[PDB]
């Protein structure tokens, strides 16, 4: 995927995704965090929305699997999530950005992002993703009052 | 592009515990706070505090 | 946190110039995963960049340009990149000059347009270090021999010295003369600047190899200096080059208009004041006859 | 466009009052008379109650919107 | 500079951070001078190339020996006082408490300095950070380390105003360093309490106000019944500032709601 | 990593317990407020309620020389803007669709 042309970026979306998944069993290597980073900024100048989003997701998942919430917050803010993105990608991003808003004492925004998330995961099936966003939505409403 | 999920675990089941079934029920959070306690709650409160003997 | 420069940034409470330098090297190395946080504490770096007593101001200038390079904002990246001096250059071949020279060159051509065209305080707002990065890159175009690239850059910056040396380099003279006629007719909009390219296009059809008089003619038509084409035509007629003084007059007739063909015969009459074969081609009588017979 | 009317009508009365007060132009008691009924008729004195009602009628208006 | 001359600076810090622990017992003014020179042996350590670890095991076992030099120096950084002072240390350390999980062992002195890192965020009234930080240490640890449990429940009482929090600021004595610093918070607590009481009551006796804001004397309570502006009759009398003048004016809406209506019209008229 | 959020709910179970007592009653003694909320002392109660007030989450008042909290409730919601704000929310959402 280091090669050129703009069509390979798309299939490199799926590439990155499995890359992180397998890297994540043994021990979610934080080494990859830099690769992702380097390949992310590149994608922002090639303006590959798709790769930009997908990649940005696996990055956020990296910061979140550890306790680097501040580091994801200042990021989520300073960065622009692409406009065109497959919905699956948008549901990931809306579950993570909501997780973050939730931890820093801001149940306000959260309860409105959380929900948009639940309603973008594919309808017929999506078992786990939905099954967890519930465990959080249920608590953000309670917390909210 | 994606279309999958496989990054979160799930639970799939055929042993399912029961609650109030919902078909167009009003599904009030009030009815899960009781257990058909209402016959019991009368009898026991009419004997304990004697309001079946002292008080009609 | 780990991978958070919170440990780095919170340094600089004691004034030890070797605590600022060891800091702007451990940070400078890793602004590729910390940045998101650096954004919050850029003030410690700008204050250091402004004070000239510190020699650590070249990396403060770089680290600063490294916050606005990863932020995407740019703009500020030029003011700190040119403040880094020689640490930033075209030849170290980084992703920084990769982007920052696109941002520099566009930030620069935007400026030379509005400036060279309108006020008399033209270049005065323009920095010289930016011109230095532009010329350092351009000379890379003359060393890589990409005259096919420099022929266009030389109309972005709108300096005809760039364009006049691009054409001379190598034996790529007659080809460059083919690009600069296609761009002088289609690309060029501003009549003023277009004329300034046509003049330099005249001088290189005289001082480079045998002068081609089928080209200087067309260009003198679009420049509209009749008093000069009348003397470029009236020195080949004195040297017995009538075969090359016909080719000029048939171009002038076909290409040029009637108020040009009446200015040149008039310049030959003011000069003729103390035969007339070219007076019969610039008037078009003989051509009329030929077409009738046809 | 209605306010564009009220604005200039009132404006004309203001130029008239300013015209008799100074740069004298003999007073015509009648004009000033009527001009008092104007400032008694302005909707004011029943302030609190009016507020509580107007809010309610709006509420209805939204329900149907 | 071999690793044995670097070592020769480590021992030059053992001669100053055992004098910080012997002048902690005697509590001398030379307790201040063994920390003015551990703020100097800092500027000697960073030149032996001991900035946060990015590999290398030899430097790793040289960073367990340079980490201490910031623990026992940070502890005196607190009692030395000043906000940025003990602040700019806590950074370094929370960074060297992920290096301590990396390839190094742990100590019982790591999760109790972090606790102070929490209390510091309470007296700075930034409860948004307290929670993020609380989530860095695993959950099962805030129920078993009953050194961290008091910062936690102190934030529980702090966020939802419950008092008995001034009483528990001298009962969190299991770690003495808590009771040294937490005293700062007690000047915000009084302020929030009087902020509510300004609205919650209207007549109480004076000695009760002295029993509520946790004062012992009558004099203090005169000064603080003068800053808020109350009168001193037989019972301390209040002024109505809860809803002094009601929002009985929709003339203030007026313009705003008209903007809104116009807006709806724009959405029903636009060409979409 | 949810357990960090959960422990916070102790604020809200009491927020609701007490805003529920306010809408159930008109006045009550602190001795009982502590008994329905499974709180601490009658000392703790008065501070808790007070906090609620200053956070406009109960609209009442306290008489301490007699020991009871007293509700000031007597609004008919429609003198509020509240319903008009709620609608201004609804139809913006709706219309956007």
């Amino acid at each position: 995927s280091t090669q050129n042309r703009r069509a390979l970026d798309l299939v490199a979306a799926k590439c990155y995704y499995y890359h992180a998944r397998v890297y994540e069993f043994l021990d979610k290597l934080d080494v990859v965090r830099s690769f992702l980073h380097a390949r992310l900024r590149t994608a922002t100048l090639r303006h590959d929305a798709d790769g930009q989003a997908t990649l940005l997701n696996l990055l956020l998942r990296n910061y979140l699997h550890y306790s680097l919430y501040d580091q994801a917050e200042k990021l989520v803010s300073k960065s622009v999530f692409p406009e065109q993105a497959n919905n699956n990608e948008w549901a990931r991003y809306l579950y993570y950005t909501g997780r973050i808003k939730a931890i820093q004492l801001e149940y306000s925004e959260a309860r409105r992002t959380m929900t948009n998330a639940l309603r973008k995961a594919p309808q017929h099936t999506a078992v786990g993703f939905k099954q967890t966003v519930h465990k959080l939505l249920i608590v953000v409403e309670l917390l909210l009052g | 592009e994606d279309d999958e999920f496989e990054e979160f675990p799930a639970e799939d089941w055929a042993g399912l515990d029961e609650d109030e079934d919902a078909h167009v029920w009003e599904d009030n959070w009030d009815d899960d706070n009781v257990e058909d306690d209402f016959s019991n709650q009368l009898r026991a409160e009419l004997e304990k505090h004697g309001y079946k003997m002292e008080t009609s | 946190m780990i991978t958070s420069a919170a440990g780095i940034i919170s340094l600089l409470d004691e004034d030890e110039p070797q605590l600022k330098e060891f800091a702007l090297h451990k940070l400078n190395a890793v602004v590729n995963d910390f940045w998101a946080e650096i954004s919050e504490s850029v003030d410690k770096i700008e204050v250091l960049y402004e004070d000239e007593g510190f020699r650590s101001r070249q990396f403060a200038a770089l680290v600063a340009s490294k916050v606005f390079y990863h932020l995407g904002a740019f703009e500020e990246s030029l003011n700190y990149a040119l403040g880094a001096g020689d640490l930033f250059n075209v030849n170290d071949n980084s992703e920084y000059v990769e982007t920052i020279i696109a941002k520099c060159i566009d930030h620069y051509t935007k400026q030379c347009v509005e400036n060279a065209d309108l006020p008399e305080g033209e270049k005065k707002p323009i920095d010289q270090r930016l011109e230095g990065i532009v010329n350092k890159m351009f000379q890379r175009c003359l060393d890589d021999h990409k005259y096919k690239q420099a022929i266009g850059i030389a109309l972005e910056t709108r300096r005809l010295d760039v364009f006049e040396k691009t054409i001379l380099e190598s034996n790529d003279v007659p080809g460059m003369l083919a690009y600069s006629l296609k761009l002088c007719m289609s690309l060029m909009q501003n009549k003023q600047f277009r004329n300034k390219v046509l003049r330099v296009l005249v001088k290189i059809y005289m001082n480079l190899e045998k002068p081609d008089f089928i080209n200087v003619c067309q260009c003198l038509i679009f420049l509209d200096d009749p008093q000069a084409v009348s003397d470029i035509l009236e020195k080949l007629v004195k040297e017995d080059n009538l075969l090359m003084a016909y080719q000029i007059c048939f171009d002038l007739y076909e290409s040029a208009s009637q108020q040009f063909l009446s200015s040149v015969i008039q310049n030959l009459r003011t000069v003729g004041t103390p035969t007339l074969k070219m007076i019969k081609i610039l008037s078009g009588e003989m051509a009329i006859e030929l077409h009738l017979q046809f | 466009h209605g306010l564009k009317g009220l604005n200039s009508k009132l404006l004309d009365i203001r130029s008239y009052l300013e015209k008799v007060a100074t740069g004298k132009l003999p007073i015509n008691h009648q004009i000033i008379y009527q001009l008092q009924d104007v400032f008694n008729l302005l909707p004011d004195v029943s302030l609190q109650e009016f507020v509580k009602a107007f809010y309610l009628k709006t509420n209805d208006q939204m329900v149907v919107v | 500079g071999p690793a044995a001359t670097s070592g020769a600076v480590l021992q030059a810090a053992t001669g100053m951070y055992e004098q910080l622990k012997g002048e902690w017992n005697r509590k001398s003014p030379n307790l201040s001078k063994c920390g003015e020179e551990l703020g100097r042996l800092k500027l000697v350590l960073l030149e032996l190339n001991f900035l946060p670890t990015t590999g290398t095991k030899l430097t790793k076992q040289q960073l367990i020996l340079a980490r201490d030099i910031l623990e026992i120096g940070a502890q005196w950084s607190i009692l030395r006082k000043d906000i940025p002072s003990f602040e700019r240390y806590m950074a370094q350390l929370k960074c060297y408490y992920f290096d301590y999980k990396e390839q190094l062992p742990e100590s019982a002195y790591m999760h109790q300095l972090l606790g102070l890192n929490l209390l510091f965020l309470l007296s700075q009234n930034r409860v948004a950070e307290f929670h993020t930080e609380l989530e860095r240490l695993p959950a099962k640890d805030i129920q078993t380390n009953v050194y961290i449990k008091h910062p936690v429940s102190l934030e529980q009482y702090l966020m939802e105003g419950s008092y008995n929090k001034v009483f528990l600021a001298k009962g969190n004595i299991p770690a003495e360093s808590y009771t040294f610093f937490i005293d700062i918070l007690l000047d915000t607590i009084r302020d929030e309490i009087a902020g509510c009481i300004e609205k919650a009551y209207e007549k109480i006796l004076f000695t009760e106000a002295t029993r509520i804001l946790f004062f012992n004397t009558p004099k203090k309570m005169t000064d603080y019944a003068k800053k808020r502006g109350w009168v001193l009759g037989p019972n301390n009398y209040y002024s109505f500032a809860s809803q002094q003048q009601k929002p009985e004016d929709t003339t203030i809406p007026s313009t705003e709601l008209a903007k809104q209506v116009i807006e709806y019209a724009r959405q029903l008229e636009m060409i979409v | 990593g949810t357990y960090t959020l959960i422990i916070r709910l102790r604020h809200n179970v009491i927020k609701t317990g007490v805003r529920m007592i306010s809408l159930s009653y008109s006045r009550i003694s602190l001795a009982d407020i502590a008994q329905k909320l499974q709180l601490d002392s009658p000392e703790d109660a008065e501070f808790i309620v007070a906090k609620a007030i200053r956070d406009g989450v109960i609209e009442a008042s306290i008489n301490h020389e007699k020991g009871y909290v007293q509700s000031k409730e007597m609004i008919d919601i429609y003198s509020t803007r509240e319903p008009q704000l709620a609608f201004h929310q609804r139809i913006s959402f709706c219309l956007d669709i």
